[PDB]
């Protein structure tokens, strides 16, 4: 009964065997891409236009209309700043409107929601009917003594483990499969934060310039 | 269009040896037994391997043509390290003679005239006090063309061969954190090709013991038992895992702020609560914080803490202090499967859905090394005896033995049927021993590379293996609900009840459901886990 | 007998995979998973049909709706090819540098779950 | 214009800002990001025999997949939302499961 | 009485390729990195195969 | 060598599309009932793969629910019930369909029923020699 | 615990020594690896000549010149230039590639770490050429990038070890299996488990932790300097970063600095005044205070005399002192608005007595008694008639005048 | 009439769901469940949840029959459910009869 046991089983198809063949063309100066790995900044509309013609080669295609380009380079920076928005949600306070539409991001207003006093601020600073500078600067410190934070703190620049946890928790903003397993990796390689010896060398150089300066 | 034949694969490698020039020009019968080496030869080899290259050719170099700045970096250098008054300034002052020395014969060889004597004025009165380096320090001064260098015979040697110098580590983060500060490329080449810095550290037959869980309903998922046997953990389907104490003491945790298990308001306080000495301990504790099943609970070597791998993708250590999850190790985008401890505590590793294992330390919180070369989920995992080298078994039927600290597959099984599901090595560090859902257990010789054993009679998956601490015997679980222990020392039997006939020594299968775990202890002592019904 | 044929064929797929038992209700899940998957292939068709001008769908409308589908939903790892170079690029890097220890030696205090909220007041 | 991914937060958070690595991995997703768009727009291209990459590809395949739509391209391109009626077939069995139910 | 079966294990009709290409014999890519060096090399090789005639 | 693997039947892929309201043609059925199969099969098998490491032998919906959820797939809702649903047969001997009986919803609504809580878990020592 | 470990590091530090010191020694065709082996034993046997150095330090770069190898030369040329590639013909002939740029560091990666690329083997394979030695390829590495000698040479040959990886071994078992016969899984991985198994290191199975220690200590000391930092640093100042650099002095300004944009357009329109008195470029200065010491010429003829005058005292007997005021000083002034108005004329008096340096007034109406005030001097004296002029002609509101008198 | 602090207010509402369902969604996240306040708000948020859900199936309901009366049992079905749970990105498709 045993050997008709592991006969069945599943089979997964190799993603390769539908690999996309590779062909050279003649090798000139003119014929260049200019990745956005290679130059660090993004693609004007010309960079992106050879690229794209010679991508549409290996399809069996003329040209480009020249409004597609256009919508290429809109779709990009949209969805870069998609991106970003995701990362920036999860370190900082903002607003709604509507229900979904995000706009201040600083970490200031954040009535405290139990406090008598914030509850009686929010019925009335938050809906307002759909602004003298005297009335302007008394509510702008009623809504900063109402958030609660009286000693505020910051955080560094932002690094790798901000992005790993924001693309790990969304993740509707990176649908493709494509683009998310192969660049999740990439990240995971690069997460890095100083080892013990590294902090006692910043220890020591604290103290140095602080003997330096006396 | 057919299947190649057997010989056929060894005619391709033989082709393949030919072709790359492995072997010599004819049939190298003779060649293929250098497999193995003892200590002292892996030294040497090492040694060879280290200096048959440079680490760091291409970006370790400027590419800026400025001769200027030669003068630059070693005055930035002097100045720095004059004004200090650290213990480490001293330890990193001599390296300072062996930098001029070669910054000088390198300007040399590619320098207009007039750098190299605003060069040898500006600095060449700080290496006179000494006798055994003035000689060199003035025979300098007479040099200008690169006969000079090839000529001379004291300039010859320091050409063809690296300074030697000796550093504590704490000396050697000295250096680097200054040489990042500032480009300081020229130094970096010099230091890269010429000098050679060294560091290094500073200063009567068996008895069982048996467990039974009672109220699990489906949920107990794995269990362990500590090295010095006096804790016993488990883990659940639903995310949790709890402790027990074996001895007659009591467990209480002590004083803690933060616990990652508890959520607060705005409106709170940080009050560490008096009302305590009430409960002055338990015998029982529930550890909180995965959000997933948890599938793996592996002790440290002295018994300290406690670490775990959950669906979550996520590895926790506990700390028994205070029985709360205090570090969090996350390198992982796939539910992670097993994990294993090496034999002094100072690595971990990990097999996971993504096809690959990855190595960890117990003081960095993000991955060391990554072995990728499976073709699917690698669902076991075991380190050696010496913490050198890795197995890790897989769904495809396929076992892999890894060198720990480069990172390569030195070794490649094959011949089970089914995916596999345990491993286990002889504490003598002679063989290997897997098993899966074919029913079937081999042990391997890893010298040789071949299959050394085969064991049959199980009737359902095999899932724990161990040996004793003397290679007597290797014990196994199986998914029928049965605990059998075995030897392969040449005592030879016969009791032919099944395929295995010799080997086979004792079979346990009293009234017991299935079955968790098997351990070996000092003397004789065969622990195991598993729930029951009666 | 009782059974419609469909239930006796994800029956025997179970039983392929090496399932011995298993709740009922599984053989409904997996019905419901093949429709709703059917279903969802087909519509998806039919737009790019009718983006192509063109009367009832055909072959070539179906395999595209299903790889644009694939490109989606129906996801797994990344393959051996890719996870080499990356761990090629990764191991390059040093590992520390062993020392005798009175036990294994946690990360620092600045990246370990050990920070009360900056906001909350402790109370003595 | 010379673009910056700076020139891009400053749009979504002016006081925010990147480490180095942030900055390449982001140019790495937005490199795969293109390599995959404009292949998908290619296909649907080849599929209907056109001999030209016409904008209309892009906006199907943006809106279908990315949910992604890009506002200053015009209409020309709306499927008129249809009645989707069902066979006689169909109605048939449903007939007849209700008859079955009934008694 | 028999349900349908065929003599092969099943194949998927569209599935997904991770955006991978396949330079030459044995090795694939993802990133299209290469191309501009692989060009060359291949124009070398080429040249230095025509002298030795 | 010889060796066998079910699939649905085109009769099956096509009562399905016709819901949808399309009529297909012959080589489409077969190039869909391959797929589904295919795709069954890869589900099957991560689930499974789930169950593999809890030392437990029957497969439940949370199993099957958690392995599509990682595969990136919506979930199948209404079927965690651990209690059998026996199918019906039509008039004719063809057709089946699942019992689907209507509920009088304030009945539940205005009712007391008192659960049950779960037992504590506790080991006990059980030596023996041999 | 930590008496294991520190047994374990005693023992690993023994066997680096006598490994270093006493090497043991271990064909038709000797591998090179081989004559590597056997150059590192022969430097051993040696002495060295300076103190606090070594021989034995550059294994390759010795053998180099030993005999000749067949090697893959690469060009790094200076500035913006790029970078290319050789490869030495059998005919004492060349060839070269075309200059790739500085940007596109893929290779230099896998040569900076001394990893064979797989894209290079699948070309030299079909290069009929031998230039493989156990699996290795063996590299030199020429850059003109920092030179200014205008020699020959011009350039540092530098020779690495370009070892196999794992990428290069599944890239082969790719390549074998691509053959017209047919090849199932197993197949695939038993032609890979031999590979492997041919091509290996030996392996130290033994059980003792001291050769995870040795193992440690030496790929520490091998790789101790590609920390992360270290190669931000060298990826800071790389040619491609400056390349980037140059083009950010083109960008313009942020707000707040505006005033900068104001100052420049505003320069240019022009510079004029009439009149202009200023005489001084550098009169913003600071220290205004200082004066230089000067030395005056004294003077032909001082004339001081002529001008100087001394007034009358009452000269002094033998018990008084002198007197000066010599006689009483009066002076009056009367105000009147002269009218048919009836105004009642006053006057006003300062009196300076004889011998009495103080100043007195008084203020009665003049006609148609001794209440003097103390005035303070000369210049008080001449305020307080200012201040009487003033107050009667604001208060009379129509014309006055004065009529002054002496003694 | 009056406008008590957020806490005294939450005292009052009462959830639907019982506290031992939100303790058993607590524990598979890995959270002690003793803090009544969570378990509340938590329990809240679910109920709101199914709400919206219930008022989007009624109307549904009601609007289906109206072309071609209050005295009617309203009954739910998978025509009522479908487009309201289509608010939510939740694609209802559902067999009828198998062979």
């Amino acid at each position: 009964s045993v050997r008709q046991k592991f006969d069945h089983r599943f089979q997964p198809q190799n993603p390769l065997s539908g690999a996309q063949q590779f062909v050279a063309k003649d090798p000139q100066d003119d014929d260049d891409l200019k990745l956005c790995s290679h130059t660090m900044m993004l693609p004007t509309r010309g960079q992106l236009e050879g690229r794209m013609i010679v991508t549409a080669y290996e399809h069996g295609l003329d040209n480009v209309t020249e409004e597609a380009v256009s919508a290429v380079v809109y779709a990009v920076e949209n969805h870069l700043k998609d991106i970003l928005t995701s990362v920036v949600s999860r370190r900082k306070a903002y607003r709604l409107r509507d229900g979904h539409f995000k706009y201040a991001f600083g970490s200031n207003v954040t009535p405290q929601p139990y406090l008598k006093n914030s509850v009686v601020a929010y019925n009335n600073l938050i809906e307002s009917p759909p602004p003298p500078p005297d009335d302007a600067e008394q509510q702008a410190a009623l809504l900063l003594a109402c958030s609660g934070d009286t000693l505020p703190a910051s955080l560094p620049p932002v690094n790798m483990y901000d992005l790993f946890e924001a693309l790990q928790v969304h993740r509707e903003v990176i649908p493709t499969h494509t683009v998310y397993a192969l660049n999740i990796e990439r990240i995971i390689t690069k997460l890095w934060h100083p080892n013990h010896e590294e902090l006692q060398q910043d220890k020591v150089h604290r103290q140095r310039l602080a003997a330096k300066e006396g | 269009m057919k299947r190649v034949r057997t010989e056929q694969i060894q005619m391709a490698v033989s082709c393949y040896l030919k072709r790359r020039q492995y072997v010599d020009s004819d049939g190298p019968l003779k060649q293929g037994l250098r497999l193995s080496q003892t200590a002292e030869e892996m030294a040497a080899n090492l040694t060879v391997q280290s200096e048959s290259g440079c680490a760091n050719i291409v970006s370790a170099a400027p590419c800026q043509a400025e001769p200027q700045q030669y003068e630059v970096q070693f005055g930035r250098l002097r100045n720095f390290l004059t004004d200090s008054d650290s213990q480490h300034s001293h330890e990193v002052m001599p390296l300072l003679y062996p930098l001029f020395v070669y910054l000088h014969l390198n300007l040399v060889q590619n320098s207009p005239k007039s750098t190299v004597e605003s060069f040898y004025s500006r600095f060449h009165g700080m290496f006179l006090q000494n006798a055994s380096q003035k000689d060199v320090i003035e025979q300098l001064q007479t040099t200008q063309t690169i006969q000079d260098i090839l000529s001379n015979f004291k300039l010859r040697a320091f050409l063809d061969n690296k300074y030697v110098v000796r550093l504590q580590e704490d000396s050697y983060n000295y250096l680097i954190r200054y040489l990042q500060s500032d480009n300081n490329t020229a130094l970096c080449k010099v230091l890269t090709l010429h000098i050679h810095l060294d560091v290094q550290p500073a200063k009567s037959l068996t008895t069982i013991c048996f467990y039974a869980f009672y109220n699990t309903e489906q949920l107990l998922n794995t269990a362990e038992i500590s090295p010095d046997s006096k804790l016993l953990a488990a883990g659940f389907d639903n995310s949790c895992i709890k402790l027990w104490s074996l001895r007659s003491k009591k467990l209480k945790s002590e004083p803690h702020q933060v616990d990652v298990s508890r959520i607060h308001l705005a409106c709170d306080i940080l009050e560490e609560e008096d009302d305590e000495d009430d409960n002055a301990g338990t015998e029982m504790k529930i550890l909180r914080g995965h959000c997933g099943p948890v599938y793996s609970t592996r002790f440290l070597a002295d018994s300290s803490g406690l670490l775990s791998c959950s669906e979550d993708m996520s590895i926790r250590y506990w700390d028994l202090g205070s029985f709360t999850n205090t570090v969090l190790y996350q390198g992982h985008a796939y539910p992670v499967w097993d994990l294993d401890i090496s034999p002094y505590s100072l690595y971990f590793a990990s097999g996971s859905h993504d096809r690959t294992a990855r190595l960890w330390s117990f003081d960095r919180t993000y991955p060391l090394r990554i072995y990728a070369g499976h073709l699917a989920d690698v669902d076991c995992v075991k380190f050696h005896p010496n913490s050198n080298y890795l197995a890790t078994g897989s769904t495809d039927k396929t076992v892999r033995l890894w060198s720990a600290q480069q990172g390569n597959s030195v070794r490649l099984f094959t011949g089970h049927r089914g995916p596999v599901l345990s491993l286990a090595f002889s504490p003598n560090g002679k063989y290997l021993a897997s098993a899966g859902e074919d029913q079937r257990l081999k042990l391997w010789d890893l010298a040789s590379g071949t299959l050394y054993k085969e064991l049959r009679g199980h009737t359902d998956n095999i899932t724990s293996l161990t040996f004793s601490p003397d290679s007597g015997l290797i014990a196994s679980a199986s998914m029928d609900n049965s605990v059998r222990v075995w030897d392969i020392r040449n005592t030879y039997c016969s009791a032919p009840a099944d395929g295995s006939s010799s080997e086979l020594v004792g079979v346990y299968t009293g009234q017991m459901s299935n079955v968790l775990s098997v351990q070996f202890m000092a003397c004789n002592l065969l622990l195991v886990t598993g729930i029951t019904q009666e | 007998k009782n059974a419609p044929r469909d239930a006796l064929v994800m029956a025997q797929i179970l039983k392929d995979m090496g399932i011995t038992e298993y709740e009922p209700r599984v053989i409904n899940q997996m019905l419901e998973f093949a429709f709703r998957y059917v279903t969802t292939i087909l519509d998806d068709a039919k737009i790019y049909s009718s983006h192509a001008k063109k009367p009832n769908v055909d072959a070539d409308d179906v395999r595209l709706a299903i790889q644009c589908r694939a490109d989606q939903s129906f996801t797994s790892p990344p393959p051996r090819d890719f996870l080499l170079d990356i761990a090629r690029q990764k191991n390059q890097t040093p590992l520390p540098l062993i020392k005798p220890y009175a036990g294994p030696r946690l990360p620092p205090d600045r990246y370990c779950l050990t920070a009360p909220n900056y906001r909350l007041k402790s109370l003595i | 214009t010379k673009k910056k991914l700076q020139d891009l937060v400053r749009e979504v958070d002016p006081n925010e800002q990147l480490d180095e690595d942030v900055e390449e991995m982001l140019l790495q997703i937005a490199d795969d990001f293109i390599e995959s768009v404009v292949t998908a727009a290619c296909q649907l291209a080849r599929h209907r025999k056109s001999s030209t990459l016409e904008v209309k590809d892009v906006q199907l395949h943006l809106e279908r997949q990315w949910n992604m739509w890009i506002p200053g391209f015009g209409s020309e391109e709306i499927r008129p939302y249809k009645k989707a009626c069902t066979t006689e077939a169909h109605k048939q069995r449903m007939a007849l499961i209700r008859k079955t139910t009934k008694k | 009485l028999d349900c349908h079966y065929s003599g092969h294990h099943p194949q998927p009709a569209s599935f997904c390729t991770f955006g991978s290409r396949q330079i030459g014999r044995g090795y694939y890519v993802f990133d299209s990195r290469w191309n501009r060096l692989r060009c060359a090399l291949n124009l070398m090789v080429e040249k230095h195969l025509n002298a030795q005639l | 060598e010889e060796r066998r693997f079910v699939e649905i039947p085109r009769e099956s892929v096509r009562l399905m599309a016709e819901s949808t309201g399309l009529e297909l043609s012959d080589e489409v059925a077969a190039l869909l009932a391959e797929d589904v199969c295919y795709r069954l099969r890869e589900a099957t098998q991560n689930s499974s793969q789930f169950m593999k490491h809890t030392k437990r032998r029957k497969l439940t919906v949370e199993d099957f629910n958690r392995a599509l959820r990682w595969s990136s797939v919506e979930a199948v809702c209404g079927y965690g019930s651990q209690e059998a649903l026996p199918m019906r047969p039509a008039r004719e001997g063809e057709l089946y369909f699942p019992e689907d009986r209507e509920v009088n919803l304030v009945e539940l609504a205005l009712a007391t029923n008192i659960p049950k809580g779960c037992a504590e878990t506790a080991v006990r020592v059980h030596v023996s020699y041999l | 615990m930590q008496q294991a470990l520190e047994l374990a590091l005693d023992r690993a530090e023994y066997v680096i020594e006598s490994a270093r010191q006493r090497p043991p020694k271990r064909s038709g065709r000797k591998s090179v690896f081989q004559k590597l082996y056997d150059l590192y034993i022969e430097e051993c046997e040696k002495e060295p000549e300076v103190k606090k150095l070594r021989r034995n330090v550059n294994l390759l770069e010795k053998l180099v010149m030993q005999e000749t190898l067949s090697c893959l030369v690469v060009n790094l040329y200076p500035g913006n230039e790029g970078y290319s590639l050789m490869l030495r013909g059998k005919n004492g002939s060349d060839s070269e590639t075309i200059r790739l740029p500085y940007e596109e560091g893929e290779l230099l990666e896998y040569l900076d770490a001394e990893e064979l690329p797989p894209i290079l083997v699948d070309l030299l394979e079909k290069s009929q050429v031998n230039i493989f030695h156990c699996g290795c390829v063996i590299a030199e590495i020429r850059d003109y990038r920092q030179s200014s000698n205008m020699k020959s040479p011009g350039y540092q040959s530098r020779h690495i070890l370009l070892r196999p990886t794992m990428q290069t071994l599944i890239c082969d078992v790719h390549s074998i299996t691509s053959d017209n016969h047919k090849w199932t899984q197993e197949d695939k991985l038993l032609l890979e488990s031999q590979l492997i198994l041919a091509t290996a290191e030996p392996l130290c199975l033994d059980p003792s932790i001291a050769v995870t220690c040795t193992a440690n200590r030496l790929l520490y000391n091998k790789q101790k300097m590609n920390t992360r930092p270290m190669k931000r640093c060298f990826k800071r100042y790389s040619r491609s970063s400056l390349n980037r650099q140059q083009d950010l002095s083109h960008c313009p300004p942020p707000p707040q600095l505006r005033l900068l944009d104001f100052l420049q357009k505003r320069k240019e329109r022009k510079a004029g005044q009439h009149y202009d008195l200023k005489i001084s470029k550098a009169g913003n200065c600071v220290d205004m205070w200082k004066r230089s010491p000067c030395n005056l010429a004294i003077p032909s003829e001082v004339d001081v005399e002529k001008y100087a005058k001394v007034e009358k005292s009452i000269k002094s007997d033998d018990s008084q002192p002198t007197v000066w005021p010599a006689h009483d000083v009066k002076d009056d002034y009367v105000f009147e608005c002269e009218a048919g108005t009836q105004y009642q004329k006053t006057k006003l008096t300062i009196l300076q007595s004889l011998g009495d340096p103080l100043y007195y007034g008084k203020i009665q109406p003049c006609k148609a008694h001794s209440n003097w005030f103390i005035i303070g001097s000369k210049t008080d004296a001449e305020r307080v008639v200012n201040q009487y002029q003033e107050l009667v002609q604001n208060e009379a509101k129509c014309p006055v005048k004065m009529s002054h008198s002496s003694s | 009439t009056p406008l008590v602090d957020f806490l005294m207010q939450l005292e009052d509402y009462t959830p639907t769901i019982p506290d031992a369902v939100t303790g058993y969604y607590l524990n598979r996240a890995g959270f002690e469940a003793s803090d009544p306040r969570i378990i509340r708000l938590i329990s809240l948020a679910a109920q709101k949840f199914i709400s919206d859900i219930a008022n989007d199936a009624l109307q549904h309901c009601k609007m289906k029959g109206t072309a071609s009366s209050k005295d009617r049992k309203y009954t739910l079905t998978m025509e009522d459910l479908t487009p309201a749970l289509s608010e939510y990105g939740i694609n209802v498709k559902k067999p009828h009869y198998f062979t």
